[PDB]
């Protein structure tokens, strides 16, 4: 059902449905003034434009309902339109009114009047046809146009070659094609860590087996600290790599002496422990031995990978895993001799050491963005016992452990371990197991039997039996994983921090290897103060008893000390008005714990926000989807303000879609979060190009159409209201019909359309390299409701200079002439009327196109011969009745051409000289940026420049 | 693939300039403007001045007139002759009255006398004039029928339900006849006779003679056509029953194709004062001496406190008399130049640097 449905759809308009008013009001209840017929030639043919717009939407869904804050300031700006309208009409009618009162008249003698007795009923007829003679001033194209103009900026930021990620073959394909305008004021933006700022390839690197620590490897993170710390990197790197290398290649030696393995493959052994391999001989004893050995079958079995054939080799095999976790654990438990081949109809097969002996996994308690870990059950024979190997993050293994069977030795000091990891840079995760009983494990398997068979929400019934059956553990150890940052982030982030928007950045990795992350991304720099938020007992003890409490009195002590705020309406009152990037270096680093507590009140709300509103840099960690979403919704909601939030997941997926521009991924995860998102990009270095460049000109792009548009309406709609004056606004209209039709058709509406879609202050590499022009946008300055009534002040004086210049040339003797032959008619001053309007508001537009390209250029020339054009086409046609040589008596008359180019000057004279008085005495950045362009600041960069890619020419200077 | 098609439109790379209003080029394009408007505004105030003309209005020759000549109040005449600032010579009028037309509104003659003190070159346009006559108003100027304008025999649907344009209340009489030239515009015609000649007072031996001949546009008669109405389908408009008071008949039915000041009239003027033209003489120059205009009161003004006069002129290359033109390029210029000396005031007093990448609002916080 195409036509119903698209006509309900627009009809919900108010301009389209009067329209439709003004068809039926003079064609049905004609008075007899209207060409009724053609009347609806722009009504028809706009609906037809958007029912066309529709068809292509329908069949590219064959092949969410987010709104720009420009719409909505739109829809205000129609109103305040729509109120003048009403205040001209209303005057129209009263004022004939009073005219049709008076009693001594031409019209009791030669117009076959009568008083029709209390000329109200006239007056009321008289505001009637005024709703019809001004029907210009109703935005009606305004929607049209608005539409085209952001899908075609959407069509450009698909086709954008330097949004193309060639590796997965992935342009930047915009999924909401109408918000377009709001990457040009993004203020906030949300990311995540793992999948969005470093690639999510992993390299298990180090690992801590019943309290000893294995591992070595000089990461680049590692580097990077060290240079934080102040040692110099290269002199230590050298050696420590020299060192890596010969223990990489003795740890390979010995793996191979160990055993004959079938699947050890030396070329891409990660693990570099040789004291790894020399505890599992003898080093250490028996009791490590077997610790180790444990530890490594609870890698290579706790997992979910999928074992494929090689098409290079038929006996390779490829591990392929939806966690690259998981891939990075059964690639080392491979490698040092536990190698998992194959999975059978029940449980796995693993080769032990040369062996394979098949285990049963009855259990696969999955892992999700909300547990934080994930554990399987295995059969351990003989009466056989039940092994439910529980593996995921440390602060939730550490929750869930017994008090009683564990050494609290191992444990502090695989806690320092673990610590010492994330400090380095890389992914910790702990292992732990639970040995359980036959008539245990039964309950608990009917209890599982009993909770997946039930309909109506299984999962919350799987979460309790899982929490249930996890409760009691015992620790054995843990892992680190190295994650390597994506190419061109640290780039990406300064252009953005640069930019003044402000960077959150909502983990749900450790708060360690989050800070490093940040240091290494150039989040945060040194000198720079931490406020750290934490509830943790060691300062719990010290500040209060019990947390919800602790977290206010944080809050409280570094609003207090840091700022000069407390948490209060007034402070947020005031807070809400300030945009500026705020200044004191500092930053945010608060765990999931003291986020749900800082989110829990509503006062302790509005102080984390006031707390969170100054420091540039804020880092979430151990943050569920849930507190990602509610972060984002609390920053938008409170202080309102504009909201990107990018990543890759099902839990950037509840954080992307509550944020007014979500951008997704195409991650090594499943694209979950490209799909319910507004962009997609390949990698997140494109984010700087995308916001800067592709935002910042549609920013300034729809904030220029806008008012424009609301002008050159008004200048025409509005002589026909000043000429109402000479015929005592009785309604006799002082244009032809079809230039009331063709001017907001053809003769205005391009060089508006090409303002909006094709306009450039300063090109990609100048808003690239100059990136502080985003602020303007940040700060809504370009786009107010101020700036509008002075463009419908500006339309109006321009309207009363193109109806009261024809008027002031004939109203001394009628005879504009060289021949004195008469021009009296009111469709001959009606064209002299328009000639100047078209000219001056296609003029105006020019002035005000920051670029002036040919395209631009071709088509405001040809608006203004289309105005000549037409009265050359339809004057020489007897089918205009009145109108039948306007053009060869009109273009014929030197009078005409006075008036023209002298009502032009003055029409654009005021305008020019407010502009030329601003650019010289009160530039704005990007007047001073476009005069050190002329000059030539910006000569040396190519043409496409991306200071985001790593493999770029070193620019000259 | 999918990768875009690289293109210097899709990638936003059109050729183009990037016009930059310092004060060293705007400077001069403000100097060159109002040098170029205050020189065409000279030369049209200067060709401006040379225009003479001569207005004066009769509608107060009925009860303001004598049957022997005397001056004509200053409030009704306007003279303008160049040469001649200071040339007050009233203009004299008399009333001649018509005692066997009987309708009293307005009958007669209105003889009035005037002295042009210098020539009018070789194109003599002599209008009338109306003021406080409303041809604007919505009911009226869509009163007319143009299928009875291009010629056709319209019946009597085609005529009066026609849309947009059709003689609604003036569609039909009582015996059932179209009225020929229906409408409130063909109806409400004006109806003086003006005289087919300038009757020289002092030499009578040579008149100056006036045609109603190229009164309108050439263009106009490939428009307005010989009806093709039957003499027994038409009758007179209610207002031109004293010119056909027998109706219509096989010879009367006028011609509205050569008839040229119908086709004036036609054209409603827009605005409440209406100058249509009515006689010219594009052969002889009018020489300077004292003339007289025999015109035939029939239009009634004087119920509506209306104007109707006449105003003889032979014009400009820009229409009539009318300072405005080069008043307002003088203006123009004068502006833009104003605003010129202005910002160079400005510009040396609180001049800044051009590209200085000192003065971006970010490196001065
Ligand atoms: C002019 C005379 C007067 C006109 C009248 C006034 C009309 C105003 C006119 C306005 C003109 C505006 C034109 C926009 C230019 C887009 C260029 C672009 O980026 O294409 C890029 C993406 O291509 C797409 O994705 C197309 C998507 C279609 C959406 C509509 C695009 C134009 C929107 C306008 C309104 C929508 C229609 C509404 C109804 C009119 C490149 O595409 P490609 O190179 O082909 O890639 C193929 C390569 N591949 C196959 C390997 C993948
Ligand atoms: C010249 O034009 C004059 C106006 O256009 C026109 O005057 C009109 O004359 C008719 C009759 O000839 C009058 O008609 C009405 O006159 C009285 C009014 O009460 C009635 O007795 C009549 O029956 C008829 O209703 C018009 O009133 C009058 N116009 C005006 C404005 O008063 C002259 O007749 C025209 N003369 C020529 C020679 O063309
Ligand atoms: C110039 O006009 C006058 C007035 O119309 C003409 O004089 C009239 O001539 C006729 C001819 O017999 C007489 O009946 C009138 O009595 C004359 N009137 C006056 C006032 O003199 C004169 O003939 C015209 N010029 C020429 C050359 O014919
Ligand atoms: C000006 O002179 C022209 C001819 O030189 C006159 O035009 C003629 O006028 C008579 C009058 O009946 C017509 O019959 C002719 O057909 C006209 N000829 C042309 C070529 O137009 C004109 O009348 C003169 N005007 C005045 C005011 O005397
Ligand atoms: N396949 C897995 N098995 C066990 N634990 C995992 C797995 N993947 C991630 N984790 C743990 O989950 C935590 C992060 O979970 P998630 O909410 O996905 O955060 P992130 O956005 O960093 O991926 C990490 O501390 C990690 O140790
Ligand atoms: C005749 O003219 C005189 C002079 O202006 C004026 O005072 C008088 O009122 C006029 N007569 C009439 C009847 O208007
Ligand atoms: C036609 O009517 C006119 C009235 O204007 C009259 O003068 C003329 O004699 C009539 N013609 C005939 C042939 O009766
Ligand atoms: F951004 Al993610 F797993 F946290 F891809
Ligand atoms: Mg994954
Ligand atoms: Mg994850």
């Amino acid at each position: 059902t195409f036509l119903p449905k698209n006509i309900l759809f627009q009809f919900h308009n108010f301009a389209n449905v009067y329209f439709l008013v003004l068809i039926i009001l003079g064609a049905f209840q004609i008075f007899g003034v209207t060409n009724p017929g053609l009347s609806a030639v722009p009504l028809v043919v706009i609906v037809i434009i958007t029912a066309i717009k529709d068809a292509i939407e329908d069949s590219r869904r064959t092949v969410p309902t987010k709104k720009s804050r420009i719409s909505r300031e739109l829809n205000f700006s129609v109103v305040i339109n729509f109120v003048l309208l009403f205040i001209l009409c209303f005057v129209s009618g009263i004022a004939n009114g009073v005219y049709y009162d008076k009693k001594g008249r031409s019209r009791f003698s030669y117009e076959f009047g009568t008083i029709a007795g209390s000329a109200a009923t006239n007056g009321f007829v008289s505001f009637w046809v005024a709703v019809i003679l001004y029907q210009s001033l109703v935005p009606i194209s305004l929607y049209i146009s608005v539409e085209i103009i952001k899908t075609a900026q959407a069509a450009f930021i698909y086709g954008d070659v330097l949004l193309y990620n060639a590796k997965l073959d992935y342009p930047c394909t915009p999924k909401s094609w109408n918000i377009s305008d709001d990457l040009g004021q993004v203020e906030y933006i949300f990311s995540d860590k793992t999948g969005t700022l470093t690639q999510n390839v992993m390299e298990f690197k180090k690992c801590t087996i019943n309290g000893v620590s294995y591992g070595r490897a000089y990461t680049e993170a590692l580097a990077g600290l060290r240079k934080r710390q102040g040692i110099d990197v290269e002199t230590e790197g050298r050696r420590e790599k020299a060192e890596i290398a010969k223990d990489r290649d003795t740890m390979i030696d010995e793996l191979r002496a160990l055993s004959g393995n079938s699947q050890f493959y030396p070329e891409e052994v990660t693990f570099v422990s040789k004291e790894f391999v020399r505890d599992l001989k003898g080093a250490s004893g028996e009791v490590q031995q077997r610790c180790c050995e444990h530890f490594m079958l609870a890698l290579a079995l706790c997992h979910s990978v999928l074992v494929e054939a090689n098409p290079d080799n038929p006996k390779k095999l490829d591990l392929k895993a939806q966690s690259p976790d998981e891939a990075a654990l059964v690639a080392t438990a491979r490698d040092v001799g536990f190698s998992f081949v194959g999975k059978t109809k029940k449980g796995l097969i693993i080769e032990m050491q040369g062996i394979q002996k098949e285990f049963e996994i009855l259990n696969i308690l999955e892992f999700n963005s909300s547990r934080k870990r994930m554990s399987c059950i295995v059969k351990i024979p003989g009466e056989p016992r039940a092994l439910l190997i529980c593996k995921g993050a440390d602060s939730i293994i550490y929750s869930r452990l017994s008090r009683q069977s564990n050494s609290e030795a191992i444990l502090e000091k695989t806690a320092l371990h673990l610590e010492q990891y994330a400090t380095e840079g890389l992914r910790t995760l702990c292992i732990a197991q639970r040995e359980l009983s036959w008539s245990e494990y039964e309950k608990w398997n009917e209890k599982y039997d009993i909770a997946a068979a039930s309909l109506a929400n299984r999962e919350d019934e799987l979460e309790v039996v899982a929490d249930s059956i996890e409760r009691e553990l015992i620790l054995l150890g843990g892992t680190a994983i190295e994650d390597r940052l994506q190419d061109g982030v640290p780039d990406c982030i300064e252009l953005l921090a640069e930019a003044g928007i402000k960077l959150w950045v909502l983990t749900g990795d450790k708060v360690e290897t989050a800070i490093n992350i940040g240091f290494s991304c150039n989040l945060l720099n040194n000198e720079m103060e931490l406020l750290v938020i934490k509830t943790t007992g060691d300062d719990v003890k010290e500040f209060g008893s019990e947390p919800s409490e602790i977290v206010d009195a944080l809050l409280s002590k570094y609003l207090k000390e840091y700022f000069n705020l407390t948490g209060s309406e007034e402070e947020i009152f005031e807070a809400k008005k300030d945009h500026e990037f705020p200044k004191g270096n500092y930053a945010i680093v608060i765990d999931g714990d003291a986020l749900k507590l800082a989110l829990y009140g509503e006062d302790i709300r509005r102080k984390f926000l006031l707390l969170c509103k100054n420091c540039r840099a804020v880092l979430c960690c151990r943050v569920s989807p849930s507190q990602k979403a509610a972060v984002v919704k609390l920053v938008k909601d409170s202080l309102d303000v504009m909201t990107l939030a990018i990543g890759d997941g099902s839990n950037d997926v509840a954080m992307i879609q509550s944020a007014d521009v979500g951008i997704g991924i195409a991650g090594e995860e499943g694209r979950q979060a490209v799909m319910c998102s507004d962009y997609a990009i390949g990698q997140f270095r494109y984010l700087a190009r995308l916001v800067l460049v592709h935002g910042r000109w549609s920013y300034k792009r729809l904030a220029e159409m806008i008012p424009e548009f609301f002008y050159k309406n008004m200048i025409f709609a509005l002589a026909l209201f000043w000429y109402g004056i000479y015929n005592d606004f009785d309604g006799s209209y002082l244009y032809e019909y079809t230039y009331m039709m063709f001017y907001n058709l053809a003769f205005t509406s391009l060089p508006v359309i090409f303002l909006g879609i094709l306009d450039q202050d300063v090109n990609d590499t100048i808003s690239l390299v100059v990136p502080q022009l985003y602020r303007v946008g940040i700060l809504r300055k370009e786009w107010n409701q101020r700036k509008f009534l002075w463009y419908m002040l500006d339309g109006l004086y321009q309207s009363i200079i193109c109806f009261f210049f024809p008027y002031l040339v004939y109203h001394k003797n009628m005879i504009v002439t060289s021949n004195g032959l008469g021009l009296d008619h009111r469709y001959f001053v009606g064209v002299y009327v328009t000639t100047i309007a078209v000219i001056s508001c296609n003029t105006y537009v020019l002035l005000h196109q920051y670029r002036w390209d040919w395209f631009s250029g071709l088509f405001i020339a040809l608006s203004c011969l289309v105005v000549f054009a037409w009265t050359g086409i339809w004057s020489s046609a007897i089918a205009s009745r009145e109108f039948f040589k306007a053009a060869a008596r009109i273009y014929g008359a030197p009078s005409f051409w006075a008036v023209f180019f002298v009502a032009v000057l003055f029409c654009l004279l005021p305008r020019f000289t407010y502009d030329s008085f601003q650019k010289f005495f009160y530039p704005t950045d990007v007047e001073i940026v476009r005069e050190m362009w002329q000059h030539g600041h910006f000569d040396h960069y190519p043409p496409g420049y991306d200071p985001t890619d790593p493999n770029r020419p070193k620019v000259t200077k | 693939n999918r990768r875009p098609k690289e293109d210097a439109f899709t990638q936003q790379r059109l050729a183009a300039i990037n016009p930059v209003l310092t004060p060293r080029t705007v400077l001069p394009l403000y100097l060159l403007i109002a040098v170029v408007f205050v020189i065409v505004g000279g030369c049209i105030l200067a060709q401006n001045s040379k225009v003479d003309e001569v207005t004066i209005y009769y509608q107060d020759c009925m009860t303001n007139a004598t049957s022997s000549w005397s001056d004509i109040p200053s409030e009704h005449w306007q003279f303008v002759f160049h040469k001649y600032k200071t040339y007050n010579t009233a203009p004299q009028w008399r009333f001649v009255d018509d005692e066997s037309d009987d309708f009293t509104k307005q009958r007669g003659t209105c003889q009035i006398r005037f002295t042009t003190p210098s020539d009018m070159k070789n194109n003599v346009y002599l209008n009338y004039v109306l003021e406080k006559f409303a041809a604007n108003h919505r009911r009226y100027v869509l009163s007319f029928s143009e299928d009875q304008i291009r010629g056709e025999d319209a019946s009597y649907e085609t005529v009066h339900d026609a849309t947009g344009i059709n003689c609604k209340p003036l569609s039909k009489n009582a015996d059932g006849k179209i009225y020929y030239p229906c409408g409130l515009i063909a109806n409400s015609m004006f109806n003086d006779t003006f005289p087919l000649q300038l009757t020289n007072v002092g030499d009578t031996s040579n008149n100056y003679s006036l045609t109603n001949k190229g009164i309108n546009w050439e263009s106009d008669k490939k428009r307005y056509k010989k009806t093709k109405y039957n003499y027994t389908q038409i009758a007179p408009p209610p207002y031109w029953e004293k010119m056909y008071p027998d109706g219509y008949n096989e010879t009367n039915i006028p011609d509205i194709q050569d008839w040229e000041e119908f086709q004036n009239w036609m054209r409603p003027g827009a605005f409440d004062k209406i100058t249509k033209l009515i006689r010219i003489n594009k052969n002889d120059t009018l020489p300077a001496g004292e003339y007289q205009l025999d015109i035939g009161l029939h239009w009634p003004v004087l119920e509506f406190n209306g104007k109707k006069g006449i105003y003889l002129t032979h014009g400009s290359h820009l229409g009539g008399r009318n300072p405005f033109l080069g008043i307002v390029y003088l203006i123009g210029g004068c502006i833009c130049a104003a605003m010129a000396l202005i910002l160079l005031t400005f510009w040396l007093f609180g001049g800044r640097k051009i590209a200085d990448a000192s003065s971006l609002s970010w490196n001065m916080k």
